[PDB]
RNA sequence: UGCCGACGCUCAUCAGACCCCAGAAAAGGUGUUGGUUGAUAUAGACAGCAGGAUGGUGGCCAUGGAAGUCGGAAUCCGCUAA
């Protein structure tokens, strides 16, 4: 009896207050028993919230990972994570090139909810500076490069 | 204790009203001006407070 | 400024026979006869059209207040046509929390007695307007039905019986009890 | 604490300033006269709105401060703290007098100083707000809110000048580009054709 | 701005009416762009979809009545909520796959059910709840072991039956959506040909 | 003026009615009348009856936490009929 659940996760680090209990409620799995695996199977993120989906069978779980749109940008931009205090000035002050955005373009090409290659670079390069980051500059530098000098295959 | 489709009838006729801030007149919900002469037909209106 | 002419128009169906004595409109059809007098409006009413299919209301040299009364007459005559052809039915529910509103009908629908409203020992006797018949209906739990030809008399009797069951010196937002008008319509459908 | 403003409303006496004869005057209630982004250049706040008196009366310094505080606090909420410049163009110089009744009556009844009011004529600008052209209705609403702190009647007028200057806004950019006007911080300097030519060479070089 | 987009709609009509002269008109009835984008992903290499003002649509094509006399009958056949989808390739495969790509939409209060809808025997997944909203219409259901477990199939709404909000919360809680509202085809255009 | 006076304005359940002068203000009114200015309207407008308001995003900010809504710098993209 397959029954998937949509659950948002925190990362490889263990949180304090649990909110994953009622969705795993009706089939009856232990919360920390599945919470150790939901962090250890994920592993790589460790610092930021990510939707790690939970596809549970009739007996045991499957830990599948569905990355978000800009969470992969935060993952690619390698800020060293501090402790769980969420201290001041943990802003994203780093440099991103034009090759760390085409992987999201090919991913969302493979998942097929987008325009063509200009469109699927146009969402993520537009939303790269939405957080407060810069791809060596602000959003005015992605309207010049797409016109007659793009990276369209 | 009560039925909801019968409840909204009584809330329509009793509490879904506008109150004039100047003379406390009970007005229809789509009111922009009070109908009373003694407040000068003012536009200073508020909704009637919902009971908790 | 005074507009030279303002006219509006009522299209009368073939089931209705209409006649006029100056500004006194008489309407006769399947359910009865209605008479309304309009000597306080000071307009010109014309029953043109052969077999009298169409009625025309004129205001000559009128200001903004006087031009508002034209479609008022055109709505009143349409209400009389609607009430002589299809009639008027005011279906109304009684809402209570604890004490059931006991409604009984006397003198063939011309008087309505209300008992046990908010647990009171007082009996509310509501006279009805002449031409309006009130009855406890079926297929619904606590609902009264008012019948008539005149929308004025039917809705005024509905207002009388609604204001009869009112809550004194309490929060009426909490004590949502009474007899309230639910639906306004006709006797038979169209 | 003090008398109502209906007593000292009309310009009845001769002007009675703070001087070497009238000493002992208490301090005026308004001391800050212009505020906001007053350290702003000319070409970025082109729209100017005036509150203009329609009466010949006296406006108290307490009313001036109460009006400019309200105008500031609306314009900060509306357009941000650094998107305007409010300048009160009325300074309280007339000194009104108080004759205390502690019983000598009217014997030697010349008043000690009580407060300061500003003598205002018909057509005289009370406050001026300069900002960008997009904040026109906010200036109108801010001056309309500040009208309620004043006695009498005031009007609201959007000026045809460029900001806090005396030159028309339709010709201001052309007159700047022809180098007949030079930006000088808040306002501009007009350059005539009457000086020595060594300043013209420094201008055009 | 509307003044420039109003001129941009005419070029979009003008340079595409000469492209695809095979126009199967669909009806956008209470549909969202979240459902439109799901259509637009499969419909890229074959057909293009468009929405706009129907009067401005009546204005754009009546400037083509002189130099394209094959577009005469489109003005009596654009009434109501009408959008375009433009196709060149085939007339049968766009019948096949447009009726294939469907996502479920939630129930409403005043939306007809065009066929017979059954409620199969399936557990609700929730324990003790409002049991007075199950026998009101006539559904037989015994509260067995706390959790509400329904028994049999009850025809809640047949064809020619007006619906209300009395059967909406029980569908919303159990995620039972009866009908998927889709782009139904109203008119057929193949170079002048009209079909039902 | 018992002129077949002229043109308008005004309804007051506190109308108004003639220098000094014998009683009123700020602020208001979708009462009504006249103006000034700015929009959009057959490439079909204001009403009036539905869908949809989300992807980034649960934005970063400051917090015990504020997730399009309790503060403040900001205020950019896609798909687009939106
Ligand atoms: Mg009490
Ligand atoms: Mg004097
Ligand atoms: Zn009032």
């Amino acid at each position: 009896e397959i029954k998937v659940v949509y659950l948002r996760c925190t990362g490889g680090e263990v949180g304090a207050t649990s909110a994953l209990a009622p969705k795993i409620g009706p089939l009856g799995l232990s919360p920390k028993k599945v919470g150790d695996d939901i962090a250890k199977a994920t592993g790589d993120w460790k610092g930021l919230r990510i939707t790690v989906k939970l596809t549970i069978q009739n007996r045991q779980a499957q830990i599948e990972v569905v990355p978000s749109a800009s969470a992969l940008i935060i993952k690619a931009l390698k800020e060293p994570p501090r402790d769980r205090k969420k201290q001041k000035n943990i802003k994203h002050s780093g440099n991103i090139t034009f090759d760390e955005i085409v992987n999201i373009a090919r991913q969302m090409r493979h998942r097929s909810l987008a325009r063509e290659l200009s469109g699927t670079i146009k969402e993520i390069l537009g939303t790269a500076q939405s957080v407060g980051c810069n791809v060596d500059g602000r959003h005015p530098h992605d309207i010049i490069d797409d016109i007659n000098s793009g990276a369209v295959e | 204790i009560i039925e909801p489709s019968l409840r909204q009838l009584a809330q329509k006729y009793n509490c879904d009203k506008m109150i004039c801030r100047k003379c406390y007149a009970r007005l229809h919900p789509r009111a922009v001006n009070c109908r009373k002469k003694k407040c000068g037909h003012t536009n200073n209106l508020r909704p009637k407070k919902k009971v908790k | 400024m005074k507009t030279i002419l303002s006219n509006q128009t009522v299209d009368i169906p073939e089931n209705v026979d209409i006649s006029l004595k100056g500004r006194t409109v008489i309407v006769k059809g399947p359910r009865g006869t209605l008479r309304r007098d309009f000597n306080h409006i000071n307009v010109e009413l014309s029953l043109l059209g052969k077999k009298k299919k169409r009625l025309r209301v004129d205001k000559w040299w009128g200001n903004r207040k006087e031009l508002a009364t034209v479609r008022t007459i055109c709505s009143h005559v349409q209400n009389m046509i609607k009430g002589v052809t299809l009639g008027f039915r005011y279906k109304m529910r009684s809402v209570y929390a604890h004490f059931p509103i006991n409604v009984v009908i006397q003198e063939n629908g011309s008087l309505v007695e209300i008992r046990n409203f908010l647990g009171e020992k007082y009996i509310r006797r509501v006279r009805m307007r002449p031409g309006v018949a009130c009855s406890v209906s079926q297929a619904q739990k606590d609902e009264l039905v008012l019948e008539g030809n005149d929308i004025e008399l039917v809705s005024n009797s509905a207002a009388l019986i609604q204001q009869a069951t009112t809550v004194k010196n309490k929060d009426i937002r909490k004590f949502l009890d009474g007899i309230y008008v639910s639906e306004k319509g006709t006797v038979q459908q169209a | 604490g003090r008398r109502p403003a209906r007593c000292y409303r009309y310009c009845k006496n001769k002007p009675y300033p703070k001087s070497r004869f009238c000493r002992g005057v208490p301090d005026a209630k308004i001391r800050i006269f212009d505020l906001g982004r007053k350290k702003a250049k000319v070409d970025e706040f082109p729209l100017c709105g005036h509150m203009v008196s329609d009466e010949y009366e006296q406006l108290s310094s307490e009313a001036l401060e109460a009006a400019r505080i309200c105008a500031n606090k609306y314009m900060v909420k509306s357009c941000g703290k650094d998107g305007f410049h409010i300048r009160v163009r009325l300074h309280p110089f007339h000194v009104i007098r108080i004759n205390k009744m502690l019983q000598t009556g009217m014997r030697g009844a010349f008043g000690k100083p009580q407060g300061t009011v500003a003598r205002v004529h018909i057509g005289q600008v009370i406050m001026s707000i300069r900002t960008k052209l997009q904040n026109k209705e906010h200036v109108v609403e801010a001056l309309r809110r500040a009208k309620f702190k004043f006695p009498g009647r005031q009007k609201i007028h959007i000026s045809k000048k460029w900001g806090f200057t005396k030159f028309n806004a339709d010709e201001f950019e052309d007159m700047v580009a022809e180098k007949r006007l030079i930006p000088d911080g808040c306002g501009v300097k007009y350059i005539p054709n009457r000086g020595p030519l060594d300043k013209w060479r420094a201008l055009h070089s | 701005d509307r003044a420039t987009w109003k001129s941009n709609y005419f070029l979009k009509i003008i340079q595409l009416l000469d492209d695809y002269p095979k126009c199967f008109i669909v009806g956008a009835d209470n549909v969202g762009s979240k459902q439109m984008q799901q259509i637009r992903m499969s419909l890229r290499g074959k057909a293009v979809v468009l929405m706009g003002k129907n009067t401005m649509m009546r204005k754009a094509i009546r400037g083509h009545l002189e130099n394209n006399p094959a577009l005469e009958k489109l003005l009596p056949h654009i009434r109501g909520n009408v959008g375009f989808v433009f196709t060149k390739e085939d007339l049968t495969e766009i019948r096949d796959m447009l009726l294939a790509n469907k996502v479920p939409a939630a129930a409403r209060a005043g939306a007809i059910a065009p066929c017979e809808v059954t409620v199969p025997a399936q557990n609700t997944g929730l324990g003790p709840e409002k049991t007075s909203f199950f026998q009101a219409l006539g559904i037989t259901t015994k509260i067995s072991r706390g959790t509400i477990e329904i028994l049999s199939d009850v025809q809640l709404i047949k064809t020619g039956d007006k619906v209300g909000a009395s059967e909406a919360t029980l569908l919303n809680m159990l995620n039972i959506s009866p009908f998927s509202f889709g782009l139904i085809i109203q008119q057929v255009f193949d170079n002048g040909s009209i079909y039902n």
